[PDB]
């Protein structure tokens, strides 16, 4: 075991001293940095094993030997020797652009850094199922670990005498979170009079138990069998979006669309929800077009009522009913209409902010006007 | 739980569900990065090519070997403490 | 005509629904694909065009031929068998990376997914121009369609046994839509005392008759004959900023700005709108200083006052008056101040929440207290 | 419609404007990707890696495949209507 | 000395006309075009300087010239005429797309525009290395410089008979702004009861004496020797974020976190703030576990209590006392809970909004019920 | 300024201060793009590709030529006023 020398560092986060701490299990000694040398000024591959024996296996990369052993060297008796110079001059400062861009300034924070491996795909020379291939990383989650990026590495030792960077590889392993799913929404557009609205609501959302909170899609992979999560996805969802969720309908908000909207039917569980105040609804076996009332907002079309419909030039055959008949809108109470962009938000909030600002008085005199 | 019922009548359903999977790792294996290639049949061909492109090098390896070696001096085993 | 079994199929968007049906008539028959995979195994070149008389022309894209034509063929005589394997393997395995990153489980929907050409520029070789013109897509729209990725591609087969893929490329013809007119907008700052403001509305609006919407550019490409998008570019604009933009100065949010603020003049119908407590604004035909009054927030420079007027160093000649000279503050009414960030909006948005809930039994006691 | 006067008033002016143009489509064309290249003339000395590149093609290209399969199969004429 | 001639020119930004008098200094004049155009003619490098006497040294750049000079020159004698064009014609297409990519209608405003030598790169050759050398470009800023893309070129001079486009470049120089300090902020978790929150601040923030400001991190380069930005970085801060700054707890607001937040504890002056009620908080020196009363918030552990601790799996030590030990939740007045999610803002304030709607006659009631 | 007692009561606390520099520039250079190459030692193997290759550049020059000189004939000198 080892002990960080807090009062001696000063300040570091948690992510610095698991990292720094975890740099002591993860460092060559110095005996293998000598022995790693050695065998470094030995190899003249682009991608080779390095077997210290009794100590695990080191995988050595150089990034533009390829270039050297299939274009370079053969053409070494017939080329000038300047021009060879020049041919692999041009290379390696294009490799010396991808080392300053990946371990450059840029690279905030080398201690706790972790950088893909898709990421180091140039400096690997171009490609990296070599590498996975050498390393061992394969088998049937391979797809869903690497295209959510997976597998990071971590700088352990950098050797400005001999010119190596080493790093430190793993490959990860796949566990589920028992009692979470992951749902996805979709929306259906629906009329008020002539006006078309759309209900805002997010487009992953999960649930455990009574839970339900935000989803972050952004690091997942949505895989057959299930999403894969190189982070955590799981995020804090706000109570009143909660209640939206929940069944109160009031507590979503609505926000009006433009005039193409491309959301106005949907197929769900066999029926076709479509808003046919907004698109021709006709019923193809009888030929009758299907009229949206004006008191309702939304049709909900099952085998029924019309076994075959056309919606938007397209025939789609629907099963038996799964939802209700629409209800009247004085049966549904609808959320506040909102509008979602930045500069619609600024505007909007600092209308209300000044008005609070206005009435600022009789809302903190409160308690004793209604103790009149 | 997700009041499916409500959602339809606003015109929200789900279109589909999944399982949760996040990653933990256990081994780890080292991938070292040969920054300086073998040149030995190009016959002293690429001299200034590389010494230029050994000096740029230089400029990026030592602020990063300082960091490194600046939070391992933090690092005393637990014995004597 | 096809019709759609929704009760199998189950659920489906919209999208979703429209582009499987579009499969039935962009599918090439049983046979055209047994005729393809003929055609395919006896081609050598990295673009070629399939005649087959009775369908439509099919173009076929290898995306290595060309190396191996150019690079390894002619080499032959010259390199040994090992060498050239280990040259195409380099290449195979990044094409592979390339189409494992369009086709991939990145790919979420492959039915519904529509790729630009120039994303297919790897697949088809790493560059596209010669692919447009055996298209036979030309004209003068060309660079206005392709800019604003407008030549989209679907998956309409995926051929497993002798490994090919059949896309659907269509080129999309301009319209333009009537009384539409896009409006871009630039703002100076002014000063309020010793306070630099500025007013805070959308680069770009559109306007239909009496209505105004959001503009989104994203998407779009200003030509010289007009804004060419890819997709629907208007989106609702919320009622408060449009009465901002319809002259309602009250409804305008506004924000400070930096100390090193660079929109502080404009050249606006031949005459220099100008903060000219922020800058300096100077005469040249005379060398008198121009200075604004505290009590007016901007200057509004005009030859019958300086016909050659100097701002930041630069000298510039003006026209006749073409706008007002500047009204006191008095006779202006201003809107709220607001703070754009996310953060500042959570921060403002979550103490007006707040000082709403100190209210919550006052407000519901409206009717009570209004009434008596 | 945009009250250019009071908005000049606290410096917002147009600099431009243009007319709006979308897009539509009309004819599709085919364009099929060949991924197997033509190697007659390279002998074999590209077998293994050939192999290889076959192998990483299948495990993109089958689920592609079964997802079209997955929609042509709920694809029925009208006549049966 | 020039003047812009606002009546001809109409309406142009401020930008424009900066951009627009800066040409007229940094043209070469007719006679050097004159004289350009004959020393590209006897060219047949990728860079070269050109040497006209009594006049500022030209660097000229060709984009294909080292693969002809290096790929196809030497192979003249073994390839065929139709080969040579068919492997250069697939460069100059490749190039064509860059310059499209650059230089194309994408290229909104080409007068005002100032493009980074970086995004030159493939126009210049694939590499910039070569072009900084001899251009001088040099010295111990250049790194921070480079990589904050402060070396940015401008178009000067477009000729459509000699195909070359002329660009003016400079390398700046760096100015400490006195009395600016940059702050990075970081935070740890805090629990009430059961639930986990975290203040939401800033990452950084920028002071001069008082006054406290936004810092956007976008362009700069956080060096060892100081913050290295390429734009404005400054920008105002709210006036209610400035309070929580300054001291006011209470106008912070504050976060619920997911439950496998990773920043539990930091190290902070020696001493380590933990939450301790999330995460494990042991003593070393006497195996026993450091328990957080319920009606504290935080641990600040110091060597005066332990020297030794280990959290979370690791062994820390700390030094002498430098934060005063926890403080009753009671003493510390706490900010607002909220959600920062796009979505999860306008959720909240369309609820808001409809409440000052539904409430506006008692509102405009205010001075009746005050006075009265 | 800022109060780091009362933002360590709530868990904030600065890891790092540093001072702020900006660019300014002085000199400019001249850097020309020569968009037409050497082909003299190609014989006349390149004549198509090169004519194709120069009727691409054309219409993406001539607009950006006519932008510039749209704006430098509405300079003019000062001593004209
Ligand atoms: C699925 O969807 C349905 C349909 O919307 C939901 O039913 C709604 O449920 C909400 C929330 O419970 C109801 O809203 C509340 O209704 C209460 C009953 O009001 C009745 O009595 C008043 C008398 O004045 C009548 O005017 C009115 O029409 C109703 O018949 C009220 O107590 C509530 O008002 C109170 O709101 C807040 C309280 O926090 C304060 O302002 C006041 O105290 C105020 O009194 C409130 O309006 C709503 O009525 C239901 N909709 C109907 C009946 O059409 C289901 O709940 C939902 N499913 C699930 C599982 O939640
Ligand atoms: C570092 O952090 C500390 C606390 O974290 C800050 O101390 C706060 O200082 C402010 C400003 O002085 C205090 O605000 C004022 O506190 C006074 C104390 O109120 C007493 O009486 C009430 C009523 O019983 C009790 O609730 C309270 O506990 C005290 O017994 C009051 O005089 C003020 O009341 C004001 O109320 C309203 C506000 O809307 C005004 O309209 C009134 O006019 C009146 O002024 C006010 O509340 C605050 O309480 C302190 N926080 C505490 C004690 O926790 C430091 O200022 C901060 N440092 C910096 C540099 O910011
Ligand atoms: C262009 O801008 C001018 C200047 O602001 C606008 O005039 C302003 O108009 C508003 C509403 O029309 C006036 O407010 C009104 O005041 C009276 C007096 O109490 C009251 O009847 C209304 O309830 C309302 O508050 C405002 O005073 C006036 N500005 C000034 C300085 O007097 C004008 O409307 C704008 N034009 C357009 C077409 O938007
Ligand atoms: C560069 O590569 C050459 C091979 O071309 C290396 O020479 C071999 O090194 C091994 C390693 O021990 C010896 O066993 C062989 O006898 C060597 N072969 C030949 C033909 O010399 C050489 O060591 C490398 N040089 C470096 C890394 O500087
Ligand atoms: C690979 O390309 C060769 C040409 O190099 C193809 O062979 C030609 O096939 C066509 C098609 O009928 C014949 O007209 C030619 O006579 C063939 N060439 C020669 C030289 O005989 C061949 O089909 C391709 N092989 C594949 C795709 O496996
Ligand atoms: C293209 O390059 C050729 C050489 O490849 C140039 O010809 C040389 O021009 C220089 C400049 O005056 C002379 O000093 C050399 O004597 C020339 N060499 C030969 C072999 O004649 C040529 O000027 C370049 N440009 C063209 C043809 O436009
Ligand atoms: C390259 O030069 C070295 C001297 O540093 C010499 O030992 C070696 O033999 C040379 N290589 C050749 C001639 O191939
Ligand atoms: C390549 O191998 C195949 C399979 O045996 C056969 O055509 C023949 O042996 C070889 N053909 C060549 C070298 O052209």
């Amino acid at each position: 075991g080892v002990v960080l020398a807090g009062a001696a560092l000063g300040v570091a986060t948690a992510a610095q001293i698991t990292a720094g701490i975890a740099l002591h299990q993860s460092m060559l000694n110095s005996q293998a940095i000598d022995n790693l040398r050695a065998s470094l000024e030995t190899t003249n591959q682009a991608i080779e094993a390095i077997r210290q024996a009794g100590q695990g296996m080191i995988l050595a990369v150089q990034g533009v030997q390829d270039y050297i052993n299939n274009e370079l060297i053969p053409s070494m008796n017939q080329l000038s020797c300047d021009l060879i110079g020049q041919k692999l001059g041009l290379k390696l400062l294009r490799y010396y652009t991808e080392i300053l861009s990946l371990f450059g300034p840029s690279l905030r924070d080398p201690i706790s850094a972790e950088i893909s491996i898709q990421a180091l795909s140039y400096a690997l020379g171009g490609d990296i199922n070599k590498v996975l291939e050498k390393l061992g990383y394969s088998g049937g989650d391979l797809l869903g670990i690497l295209e959510s990026r997976g597998i990071k590495a971590r700088i352990t030792h950098v050797d400005t005498e001999s010119y190596f960077i080493v790093l430190s590889i793993a490959y990860p392993t796949l566990s589920e979170i028992k009692g979470v799913i992951v749902h996805r929404l979709e929306g259906v557009s629906y009329n008020i009079g002539s006006q078309e609205w759309y209900t805002t609501v997010p487009k992953y959302v999960a649930t455990q138990g009574y839970l339900i909170s935000n989803f972050d899609e952004s690091s997942c992979t949505f895989m057959p069998e299930g999403t894969v999560c190189s982070q955590n996805a799981l995020y804090p969802m706000s109570p009143l979006l909660q209640e939206c969720l929940r069944g109160s309908t009031k507590s979503c908000a609505r926000t009006l669309v433009s005039g193409s909207f491309g959301n106005r039917f949907i197929l769900s569980q066999g029926n076709l929800i479509a808003n046919c105040a907004s698109i021709l609804c006709k019923c193809y076996t009888t030929g009758t077009i299907i009229n949206q009332d004006p008191d309702k907002i939304l049709t909900y079309i099952a085998a029924d009522h019309c076994p075959v419909v056309e919606v938007n030039g397209v025939t789609i055959q629907v099963g038996s009913r799964r939802y209700p008949d629409a209800v009247y809108l004085h049966r549904i109470d609808l959320g506040p209409p909102i509008s979602l962009g930045r500069l619609d938000v600024g505007t909007n909030l600092g209308n209300a902010i000044a008005k609070l600002e206005d009435a600022k008085e009789l809302l903190e005199s409160s308690d004793q006007i209604l103790r009149s | 739980q997700i009041h499916w019922g409500n959602l339809s009548k606003i015109g929200v359903v789900g279109i589909g569900s999944a399982s949760y999977k996040v990653m933990t790792r256990s081994s780890h294996q080292s991938l070292v990065i040969k920054l300086m290639p073998n040149i030995t049949l190009l016959n002293n061909c690429t001299r200034v090519e590389i010494a230029e492109y050994r000096r740029l090098l230089r400029t990026v390896l030592e602020p990063i070997r300082d960091a490194l070696n600046a939070m391992t001096q933090n690092i005393r085993p637990v014995q004597s403490v």
